[PDB]
């Protein structure tokens, strides 16, 4: 998921 | 088994969370109330293709959204949960805050909103053929504008949208429950404080800010059957992962 990649 | 002390700091810590992430300082929101969009402008959005319209709202959803992902990297104890729950949070709770955070930028003297640099009313919004969802969301804000929100009650209030124990899903659903718990006790502190303890019976029931999620969420999937070249081509891949169905 994109969230994951924005959450770091 | 967090000390006042504790409870006192986990207070100005959401506060100052919320302060970094806030998207529109509440200043310029205010000042710019007197700059309304004229009846050309108004007639020049009704006029819009539905496409246009979803994929510009999508766009500035979005934009809202990723300064709620910040909001949650910087609020106190979510970072120390599980990757997991950090996604589960976020997936449902995200625009359950862009919703409570959007009363700011609602002027209910006019009944009108902050969109794409002016103050328009919910008849711009015609074209995305949604007029009840419009209506709600409107509605909604106007509930929430009548509160009086501060800047610090929406921090504490938006903490607590967030970090849900109730969500399906969660792995540490534990570690989740005491988060949830001490964000609660600053809350509440912060309330009793401030003489507010009133406005907790009448904040938003229960199941309003999930009915507004389901009901958005529904009405993409009616804009996106009848569009699915332009959602795949030029709508946020963010905003796609949370809603599209
Ligand atoms: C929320 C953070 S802040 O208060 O700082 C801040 C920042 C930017 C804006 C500009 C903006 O982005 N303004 C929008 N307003 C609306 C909207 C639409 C209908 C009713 C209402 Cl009240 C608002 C939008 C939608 O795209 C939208 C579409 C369908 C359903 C739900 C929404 Cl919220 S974007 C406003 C507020």
């Amino acid at each position: 998921t994109l969230l994951q990649l924005l959450l770091g | 088994y967090a000390s006042l002390t504790e409870i006192e700091h986990l207070v100005q810590s959401v506060c100052k969370s919320y302060r970094e992430t806030c998207q529109l300082r509440l200043e310029d929101l205010l000042r710019q109330r007197s700059n309304i969009f004229s009846r050309e402008e108004v007639t020049g959005y009704q006029r819009k293709s539905m496409w246009e319209m979803w994929e510009r709202c999508a766009h500035h959803l979005t934009e809202a959204i990723q300064y709620v992902v910040e909001f949650a990297k910087r609020l106190s104890g979510f970072m120390e949960l599980c990757q997991n729950d950090q996604i589960v949070l976020l997936k449902a709770g995200a625009m359950e805050v862009v919703l409570v955070r959007m009363c700011r930028a609602y002027n209910a003297d006019n009944r009108t909103v902050f969109f794409e640099g002016k103050y328009g009313g919910m008849e711009l919004f015609r074209a995305l053929g949604c007029s009840e969802l419009i209506s709600s969301i409107f509605d909604f804000s106007h509930s929430l504008s009548a509160l009086h929100f501060s800047e610090d009650e929406i921090a504490l209030y938006t903490a607590l949208v967030l970090i849900n124990a109730h969500r399906p899903g969660l792995q540490e659903k534990r570690k989740v429950e005491q988060l949830q718990y001490n964000l609660e006790l600053a809350f509440h502190h912060h309330l009793s404080k401030t003489h507010r303890q009133s406005i907790l019976a009448k904040l938003p029931p229960k199941g309003k800010l999930r009915s507004l999620c389901s009901q958005h969420v529904e009405r993409l999937q009616i804009f996106q059957h009848l569009h699915p070249i332009v959602v795949q081509a030029a709508f946020p891949p963010l905003y796609k992962e949370l809603f599209s169905t």
